[PDB]
């Protein structure tokens, strides 16, 4: 909740993906904090994207991130089969709580 | 390598009381926030409770705040989730993450947040 | 009845030169009980021929100092690695004193130990002996100057068949302060290059040269055609380059997620290996290449990185957060990846009724123009190794790390004056070694990268003894943090 | 050699970083992080090749030049090479061929380590305004001397050289296939995930002896006749270098080096062979380099590592650790007239200015 | 002269490295059994320790017995042979670089053209064998770990060995 993103999206392999969700007031990314996680159901959630585009060193090239106004968004480039998984936003906020995005499934055809 | 393994999940009546615990291993446990995370069934992610680097500062969700106790050993590196007055919200599978700081050294006080760095593959929490 | 030495042990920063006396306990044993005796597989049984030795075990001991940390404390190493470019080793200087030889007798069932003779030592400076200092074996001094360490034993492989031996094999039977220079050697290279070997170009300037863009106008028949096009900032792979990066000899790749890894045996059918006389020999850790493509870090080259234990360790079939896997991320830039071809090539020519058609490099030698960075150095692992004695080398730099050299320090072989009786040995050893420093004049403006101790919170401290006194290093440390430009 | 040049302002003063996001992003092989300065240089690194300052106002609706006499030129040389070295990629912009001809000088602008477009943490970024240079005016000039090391002669006149086979492509289109085999039939290098054209390569004759119409794919230097179009020119309209005078010692181009026997003949199995596409450096093994042009770029520096071998250059030249430095220079900036309150921000409103000199 | 040791051997018998290796990667038979175990380097297993330096180059020849009767009954002696082509001028290869004619214990093949040099098989691979294998592709849950045969390989850093314009590497003559 708090946090709109899509139900699914879904791409042929090798077209880009824009994943975009966004949140209200001022609390959305506060400090510099919009955080994209990868799920694969039945295994450990991913930290795709730490900050507002900065990605740790696990993380892929392919994944990328922006945060234009009061919307945030994952970018997948070079879609695979392995793409295909639930992704999250995060967004610290001003109580030192996290709150994520109902989720998209990106289901590659 | 650093893994973080759930443990206790099962299945409680309403109002029963359930301890959740996380091994962690590979890493220095007392260094780093501890949280937990939630998943109903057929859901996003939710997040629960947190517990500081120093234990200093608890916080929880608005929904489980005072149902829920967070609270690691340290003697030998664990975490602790004490769940008390289940509802049939509670249903779930419930991860244990780390929030990640590249530096743990601070060089100014407010410190832009990161977001989780590790998890575990989660518990799962029934409720009848 | 008066003391033959003191204890010399720290380091002094002076310029560019650093000084590190290291001095330690030691204890020598009586191996072999005073005798030399053959040994081969076939007393161990000798199941297979890759591992099929011969060769003598004789009863003297060898002092080995080979290995970084024994003359570096932590400190002097992130002192080393964060100001400096490069280091070498220049003059070695060494004593052994305070000697004090022990014998046990057995009274009735319990043991006596009261004092009693000589000690036999030498050094072997023209490399006469076999030289078993440069396979990174044990037995060398303890990281840590209040752990007393025992010798190790001295023994030799020579040429075999099988267990047995042949006519050309030989029979070496080896029957206080000296000095060293060692030759000159190449600083040792200690930074990260910015720049990748790809990149080296301006990125707003066109090249002068002329790339084959199009071979058809379109879709149909008899389409053929040949258009060119200027190399420039908007395709950077279609450049002229005057360099290429270095040769490769692949290694397949393992994951440490082990899920992903196939599921089956093939540890060591898989592993890339160089057979010689017959004998299938695993290429470990083999020419210096990256670990891993960026964001591939999870997967590791099956044999082809150093990994070392981490304290306590067992001897057998540990698991994997047992045992520090190093990674040569650094040398990514000049290096191909050690799980990945180096490139393709053309197998056949095209025609109007064949297709071009390309194929992989797995393996590729030294072609003029490569560029390519050595392997690194470690607090744990070696200094040096003996440059073999060939009519013929290429760059003959260790392939584990380290200064290959035509003359290392020579070795230095001890044991106890034979009388038998139980008896046994002790002392004090001292080695100085004289180190030269690079240092960086970079201009570079931001700030580099730096080998911090993170500000934890925890039961122990890192590079410190825990609570029952065992000293203990918690990662493999390498030298590169300091950048320069390719 | 004399040229007459002219210096513009590049970036308004600023330095900016550039990666091909910018540009668009392009693929992966493509990408690059780095950054562009305001400073430009002399190259006068190709064979061929061997103060005044101006204001500029619109005035009214027509722009006016006029001398600026106060205005300096900052030029400094790189002697220590603690920049990136730019000179040996054969750009264009160098001093022009013909005497009477004025050029202009080009920016000058670095690449750095990048995934993608980002930029990891091992990136640099180098302020060329944080090197000691020389300012300027019109009355001042600039001179240093440089004393090139010790290189072996270039060449102009046992087994054979090592071999990296290219494709073979034709020049009469009808014998070539009806395909588009330019990029996935083309050798390439590796690296870092990143594929990279093989060019132009190892030194290895372009063809058989008497097969003229065949060139390598990625194998030759290929120069544009005067006036050339930048993208898909013909190919009458590019001059294509063949390397067939080092036939002799040399492996051909499109030709493999060799064969080796693929396993133990006996009774039961008939001896077989394989062809040998690559070939490493073998004892014995004898080589020609490429050959210089007159359009050919004359050094290269040579990357500092731990090992190299043969480091001369795989375009032609003279591969140097220490090449001719790199000579920056950039229009000191004029600001225009500052506010009469003073505003922390730096000033961003700057004179028209570009200037003029010699060389 | 000739050497005492061997390239592999140099080693020290009596003395574990403090090296690991990637002993066993599966617990036992069976499904989803995939783990990692690593094990020391050590005298009981020599082939898996790590080394400073390896063999040097080889190209290889094709394996004729001295017993005609072991020989293919067919003309192998141009075709089999295995030559250096210059300008379209197919060239047999002789005598080659410098490699041991054969393992220890076979006296009666000799290498084609690469005529015995047995003396110098302590660093130098055999004529007629490969010089080793490597990993063709990766490894996943789907496909097997594969190794290819190294017919041919030029010199990489490290290399030892013993011998029998604008460049050269190693003058001495063949």
């Amino acid at each position: 909740s708090a946090l709109t993103q899509p139900a699914s999206v879904s791409g042929s392999p090798g077209q880009s993906i824009t994943i975009s969700c966004t949140g209200t007031s001022s609390d959305f990314g506060i400090y510099n904090s919009v955080s994209w996680y990868q799920h694969h159901p039945g295994k450990a959630p991913k930290l795709m994207i730490f900050g507002v585009s900065n990605r740790p060193s696990g993380v892929s090239n392919r994944f990328s991130g922006s945060k234009s106004g009061n919307t945030a968004s994952l970018s997948i480039s070079g879609l695979q089969a392995e793409d295909e998984a639930d992704y999250y936003c995060s967004s610290f906020t001003a109580r030192s709580t996290v709150v994520f995005g109902g989720g998209t499934k990106l289901t590659v055809l | 390598e650093v893994q973080l393994v759930e443990s206790g999940g099962g299945l409680v009546k309403p109002g029963g009381s359930l301890r959740l615990s996380c091994a962690a291993s590979g890493f220095m446990f007392s260094s780093y926030s501890m949280n937990w995370v939630r998943q109903a069934p057929g859901k996003g992610l939710e997040w629960v409770s947190s517990i500081s680097r120093s234990d200093s500062y608890i916080d929880y969700a608005d929904s489980v705040k005072g149902r829920f106790t967070i609270s690691r050993d340290t003697a030998m590196n664990v975490l602790y989730l004490q769940m008390d007055s289940l509802r049939a919200e509670d249903t779930g599978v419930y991860y244990c993450a780390r929030t990640h700081v590249f530096n743990m050294f601070r060089e100014v006080i407010n410190d832009d947040y990161y977001g989780m760095d590790v998890w575990g593959q989660g518990t799962t929490v029934t409720v009848s | 009845g008066s003391s033959s030495g003191n204890w010399h042990c720290d380091s002094q920063w002076l310029g560019d030169r650093v000084i590190t006396t290291s001095t330690r306990t030691w204890a020598l044993p009586t191996y072999n009980n005073h005798l030399y005796k053959q040994i081969s597989n076939s007393t161990s049984g000798g199941s297979s021929n890759d591992n099929a030795y011969f060769g003598y075990s004789t009863p003297w001991g060898y002092f080995d100092f080979n290995r970084f940390h024994c003359h570096f404390s932590p400190r002097d190493w992130q002192r080393l690695i964060n100001n400096n470019w490069g280091f070498r080793p220049k003059r070695l200087n060494f004593k052994l004193f305070n000697i004090q030889v022990k014998e046990v007798t057995d009274n009735n069932g319990v043991k006596t130990i009261a004092n009693n003779s000589t000690v036999q030592v030498f050094t072997d400076s023209d490399y006469q002996l076999p030289y078993v200092l440069g396979s990174a074996h044990e037995g060398c001094l303890p990281p840590f100057p209040a752990d007393v360490f025992m010798i190790p034993q001295y023994g030799y492989l020579t040429l075999n068949d099988g267990s047995q031996a042949v006519g050309r094999s030989s029979f070496y039977c080896l029957e206080f302060q000296f000095s060293y220079e060692f030759e000159n050697v190449p600083f040792h290279s200690s930074y990260a290059h910015s720049q990748s070997l790809d990149r080296l170009m301006n990125p707003l300037i066109d090249q002068y040269l002329y790339y084959l863009s199009k071979t058809i106008n379109g879709s149909g028949q008899n389409q053929q055609t040949l258009k060119f096009s200027v190399a420039g900032p908007s395709n950077m792979a279609v450049q002229g380059r005057n360099y290429i990066p270095g040769p490769s000899y692949r290694q397949q790749r393992v994951s440490t997620t082990v899920t992903q890894n196939n599921n089956s045996e093939f540890a060591w059918p898989g592993a890339s290996s160089w057979a010689l006389n017959g004998r299938n020999s695993l290429m470990n850790p083999g020419p210096a290449m990256a670990s891993h493509k960026e964001g591939e870090d999870r997967f590791f080259p099956l044999s082809g990185s150093l990994i070392f234990g981490k304290q306590g360790t067992g001897r057998d079939n540990v698991d994997a957060d047992k045992v520090m896997i190093t990674n040569e991320e650094e040398i990514k830039t000049t290096n191909p990846v050690a799980t990945e071809s180096y490139g393709q090539v053309a197998t056949n020519h095209q025609s109007a009724q064949a297709q071009a058609q390309t194929g992989w490099v797995q393996n590729q030698g030294i072609l003029p123009g490569m560029v390519w960075q050595d392997r690194d150095v470690y607090l744990q692992g070696p200094i040096w190794a003996k440059i073999p004695h060939t009519d013929g080398n290429f760059h003959p730099s260790p392939l584990m790390g380290g200064f290959g050299m035509k003359h290392p320090p020579p070795q230095i072989l001890i044991k106890n004056t034979p009388v038998f009786i139980t008896q046994y040995s002790t002392g004090q050893v001292s080695v100085e070694i004289e180190w030269e420093l690079q240092k960086e004049n970079s201009k570079r403006w931001n700030p580099e990268i730096q080998y911090t101790s993170n500000y934890y919170k925890s039961n122990n401290v890192e590079f410190a003894v825990n609570t029952e006194g065992v000293y203990s290093e918690p990662r493999p440390i390498g030298t590169r943090y300091l950048t320069r430009n390719l």
